[PDB]
């Protein structure tokens, strides 16, 4: 592929349909659906993950191809998220206080994202473009952010004196820093309890789908302040139990996975691409 | 006659519907024997009390029961037992309550028209010595009243409850043959199936909302009498081991090779020597009736088991043999070359285009032999001509005709059958039957053949001189025109036309191996044809 | 159009089988479990 | 009709546009508004209404043409709801609490259905489709769904037990249940207090609006989590007094009665097709 | 006219006596003598 | 008791229609031909499962 | 169609019209796009 990674690829407008005669790596898919600690709590089941593997079976997936991965709350599935499965489902509950956290997640989960290391004691740290961030996740991250000028001085701030930088997050699971481009920042954060990584927006995932349980359309995956899109992959339902929910995960697996697209599973089950 | 193979490979699928209801169960003289019997029996019931103060019953039901007696037949006093048993027996039940002390039938047994009675009948008698062998066996019997007697319960409280009423009619309906278990010795025995009839008496027990109930609970069925009795005539033929016509065994408990013998080793021998005895015209003639499954094991004179399951039992073979096999594979070929514009690679042709029909394959080759490779494709292809004559894609007379003639009147003369002997003698004569056999296909006045042992031949119809033969032509042809068995094949066809000048239309039917053609030249006794037949017979060697 | 006598002669080997499946289910029918109205059985008290 | 609808109906693209039909559609129907006690409440006039007819006599509509009907609530509202005149226009109170129940009340009076009994004490019942779905009603709806499988043993479910089935509502006025299609489920309703039919969606209900009074767009009317439509007839507001938003329907009917179609009302004032 | 329960053997039911009638028992005879001629079975004599 | 009014097999038949569906436009056309000549019968048509 | 564009021969036409397997299937190898679209047709007609 790579040596053929450039060359153009013709196809003609009347081609007949077909399908490939290819072979995958795996004989099928898998899919993996992410659900709060509490949708387990109100369902009180213990063989609830074997009845939805069984409808699942019924919606055409072979035993076994079907796994659940519980997690406590958005905040703690913050926190270096990974996605195993060919087809990440997470069933994401709204809470109308952590809109941003929510916003945080989804835009980890649903786009690829190219992240170095960042010695923050050593160096200082510009964002070069538009697509450059600070994500940063850990136990608790608190980041203190103090821009420097030309002349290498903080503005608003004393190089040496961290009392005088600037709050962009306290005690956060995960955060997503976006400051101004072309600027060096000298940053302190609590190193011992989080890492903040410099990384790069690729594009979308396509492969992780993120239902919104309750609430109204508040993510925003782009740190843009004049766009807040809608994608196919960000879907939203209104429930008043949790069995509900599942059967119209269920039902509608067909619907959610035409909406995302294999062969973006990374090999790492990491939400980002690591370089040191 | 080749109709007959076809026929058991399209009808193998019955052979599994028998093998459940199997699984589900569990020279030779005629010699008659109807006797008048007369069948003494009972019946017995087990009366098993619950726990408590004997205010509940567990079980009431059915025990087979043994009797013994003696009676004459033309003057002579025969010891005869029987062995009456139940089937098929209806459980009611009795819940005075939930209380020990209520009145509580938890299971009672009564036998209604849905329910069967068998008995076993046996006596000392010349006629149950005889019947090992038995061709036909038929019994008819009056039918009999059974009536239930008085039954009073053991309370020991308050008014004692009894069952009254009840009666059956026993018809008889089937005799087989059973066995007997003694100590040390076996008995063969003659079952009698009875159906019942509900009858007018209806069965009804006091101290109980019980009443207009119909049957023959098994509390006192015999009402006090000491046997039921039927009396009637059976009629049985016996088969007799006899090898001269002044003698004739009392009794026919001798040993045949098939008690002995599980896979026919020199019957084989038999058969093969049965070989010579075979006329050719008649022959013919035989090979053209379409033998179905009734023509092909009508005439064959079985014993009572044999016929009852020869059909299945030779079908039950067949469908394991190497023509079954072959039959699937090809099948399963045709599918998958169908199934898949995919794996054109895997399979190659010998032919313009991809076909089951013409592809090759293993082949692991003979280089005992310097062999070309037209040789061997042509072996290749000819191997599957014979699934093409046993698919009806033929248009003459093919050798499963042959095969399936000579099977018929060697299976007919032959003295050596039996329920297993017949299986894999019609299997194993179908897969070794004319193993060497050549097809042709016909072509714009030009004829291609191939040959199982790899002799291939083109020529020239109105003249029989051979011809450069063309292979992925001769293919093409084959996998879809019709394909022709070569009984008179080529080397006989012009040694016959140089010898006896044979007519424009005499070359076209034996080309096409008309069958009339072929006896016309029979009847005249001439020498090729005849060798050639000969040579076909010989080759159904088994 | 003449193939309903030629079938009837061929097939008649199921006769055979036919003749088995009677003459094996009434050595081998279960006893048939008859069931009780819901309108049960209840009667008096054993009384002397 | 009924042996020319399935007949082509053929026009050039050229006729010339009729004058405009408002008038004579105000003057030949009739307007139903539908609103809570609690606007009834918060006017506290006893000749509100008549006010608001003549109001809409000078907008067109003839004088005993606007039709007032008023509802406790949302959850009461629901409870076999009845359209009754040619245009129905329903002002609905935000709640973010009842996100579901609204969405269920506009996805039942927005669309056409066609149902049918359902006796869950005899028959095992399964939804054939996407447009298959069971619509509870009744003063307290606690539906449980024990689904089957090919032997009719349940999963996760004993038949006999009803404790062990998987509650999908609980004390509900209305509810759209939607399960796994193609499985037999064997079902537990308060038949009592509850009556439960198998509904099939025919398409909108065109006469048929709904105006939410505060609030985002939360309503929910598909089943499909990978969509969310708003339609023409789902309309949003923003409130401090009722008598701005009555004099807002008022003022704009034209442009509500011209995002609604008419010849949809049904004979009958029901707000599904009831078919045994 | 299919008065059910006897439809379950209508087939059997006319193919029992069919096999053992004077159409059935002449093509069995045909088929062995057929049989036996290609044998070269002595037939009987006056047959010519 | 309670009866299963739609029965289970109506699932299974559907995806298995998908299926066939999806399997028909593999279907070489010489070949099918080929097979259409066979007399399939009881045996040939059920041995190969 | 095909006598238009692919002008046949009387015996071709002869076993077309009578629905000889043998020139249906000399069509499909010669690859013709008229008889091939049609069996194409027909397969895909075969769904259900
Ligand atoms: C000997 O066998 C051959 C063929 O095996 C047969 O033609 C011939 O008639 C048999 N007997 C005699 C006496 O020729
Ligand atoms: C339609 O409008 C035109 C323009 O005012 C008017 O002249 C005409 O009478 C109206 N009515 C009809 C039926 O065209
Ligand atoms: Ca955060
Ligand atoms: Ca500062
Ligand atoms: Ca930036
Ligand atoms: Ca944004
Ligand atoms: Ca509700
Ligand atoms: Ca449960
Ligand atoms: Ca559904
Ligand atoms: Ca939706």
């Amino acid at each position: 592929q790579n040596y053929g990674i450039n060359l153009p690829i013709t196809g003609s407008m009347d081609t007949a349909y077909a399908n490939s005669t290819q072979e995958e790596t795996f004989l099928t898919s898998t899919l993996c659906l992410y659900y709060p600690t509490e949708a387990a709590t109100e369902i009180n089941d213990n063989s609830w993950k074997d009845t939805l593997s069984q409808l699942f079976l019924t919606k055409g997936w072979p035993t076994g191809s079907v796994y659940f991965k519980e997690y406590t709350d958005i905040a703690s599935f913050s926190v270096d998220p990974q996605l195993y499965c060919d087809y990440n489902v997470v069933l994401m509950k709204y809470d109308a206080t952590l809109q941003l956290d929510m916003s945080e997640l989804a835009d980890l989960i649903l786009n690829e994202w190219l992240c170095n290391p960042m010695d923050i004691t050593l160096y200082y740290y510009q964002q070069t473009d538009e697509a450059n961030k600070w994500i940063s996740m850990g136990s608790s991250c608190t980041i203190k952010v103090c821009p420097l000028n030309t002349q290498t001085l903080g503005i608003g701030c004393l190089t040496t004196d961290t009392a005088t930088f600037e709050e962009v997050a306290t005690a956060e699971k995960l955060v997503i820093t976006d400051v101004v481009d072309g600027v060096n920042h000298k940053l302190d954060v609590t190193t011992a309890t989080c890492t903040i990584r410099n990384c790069k927006k690729l594009g979308p995932r396509e492969n992780v789908a993120v239902i919104q349980v309750g609430g109204s359309d508040v993510l925003d995956i782009t740190a843009d302040p004049t766009t807040a899109p809608q994608t196919e992959r960000m879907m939203r339902i209104n429930w008043k139990k949790w069995w509900q929910v599942f059967y119209t995960v269920v039902d509608y697996v067909n619907q959610i996975i035409q909406a995302m697209s294999k062969r973006s599973r990374s090999l790492n089950s990491a939400a980002f691409y690591y370089r040191i | 006659a080749s109709l007959i193979y076809r026929q058991l490979l399209t009808n193998s699928y019955t052979v599994d519907l028998s093998d459940e209801i199997q699984e589900i169960g569990s020279l030779w003289k005629e010699m008659q024997y109807n006797r008048d019997i007369t069948i003494r029996f009972k019946f017995a019931s087990s009366i098993v009390k619950s726990g408590g103060l004997g205010y509940k019953w567990s079980e009431i039901s059915f025990k087979p029961a043994n009797y013994q007696y003696t009676y004459t037949r033309d003057g002579e006093e025969v010891t005869a037992h029987t062995t009456c048993s139940v089937n098929g027996m209806n459980d009611f039940n009795f819940n005075g309550g939930s209380l020990p002390t209520d009145f509580v039938i938890s299971r009672y047994e009564v036998i209604k028209e849905n329910s069967y009675v068998y008995v076993d009948y046996w006596d000392d008698s010349q006629a149950f010595r005889n019947m090992v062998y038995v061709r036909s066996l038929a019994a008819n019997l009056n039918s009999v009243i059974c009536t239930g007697g008085d039954y009073s319960f053991a309370l020991p409280v308050g008014q004692w409850p009894v069952m009254t009423g009840g009666a059956v009619s026993l018809h008889s309906a089937g005799v087989t043959l059973s066995t007997q278990f003694t100590d040390f010795v076996s008995l063969n025995s003659l079952r009698f199936r009875f159906r019942l009839t509900v009858e007018e008496p209806s069965f009804s027990i006091t101290r109980t909302r019980v009443s207009r109930l119909y049957g023959l609970p098994a509390a006192n069925p015999n009402n006090g009498k000491e046997y039921y009795e039927v009396a009637g005539r059976f009629s049985l033929i016996s088969l007799v081991p006899s090898n001269d016509d002044y003698q004739t065994p009392i009794t026919n408990s001798v040993t045949v090779r098939q008690d002995l013998e599980r896979q026919l080793g020199e019957l084989r021998e038999e058969f093969n020597a049965l070989s010579q005895e075979i006329a050719m015209s008649q022959l013919i003639d035989l090979a053209l009736l379409p033998l179905d499954m009734f023509s092909m094991f009508s005439g064959i004179k079985s014993t009572i088991d044999a016929a009852k399951s020869m059909a299945t039992s030779v079908m039950k073979k067949f469908k394991k043999s190497g023509l079954a096999n072959s039959v699937s594979t090809l099948t399963d070929s045709l599918s998958d070359a169908a199934s898949s514009i995919s794996r054109g690679a895997s399979i190659r042709s010998v032919g313009s285009s991809a076909s089951a029909w013409t592809d090759v394959s293993t082949q692991i080759t003979d280089v005992s032999s310097s062999v070309s490779s037209i040789s061997t494709q042509t072996s290749t292809i000819s191997r599957r001509l014979r699934l093409k004559e046993m698919a009806t894609q033929t248009e003459g007379m093919n050798f499963d005709d042959i095969s399936a003639a000579v099977l018929k009147t060697k299976i007919d003369r032959s003295t050596q059958i039996s329920p297993n002997t017949l299986p894999d003698i019609v299997t194993e004569a179908s897969e070794k039957f004319i193993p060497n056999r050549a097809y042709r296909v016909i072509n714009n006045d030009e004829v291609f053949e191939a040959g199982t042992d790899g002799r291939f031949f083109a020529y020239r119809v109105e003249t029989f001189d051979e011809i450069p033969f063309d292979v992925q032509k001769f293919a093409d042809l084959v996998t879809d025109s019709p394909v022709i068995s070569a009984i008179i094949d080529f080397k006989t066809l012009k040694n016959l036309n140089d010898n006896y000048g044979i007519s424009r239309q005499q070359a076209f039917n034996l080309l096409r191996s008309d069958p009339r053609v072929l006896r016309e030249f029979i009847n005249q006794d001439n020498p090729i044809i005849r060798n050639r037949i000969e040579q076909l017979i010989m080759q159904c060697r088994l | 159009a003449s193939l309903i006598y030629r079938q009837l002669l061929t097939n008649s080997y199921t006769v055979d089988l036919s003749d088995e499946i009677q003459e094996i289910g009434s050595t081998k029918t279960q006893n048939v479990t008859i069931n009780l109205g819901p309108f049960a059985q209840t009667g008096y008290a054993p009384v002397n």
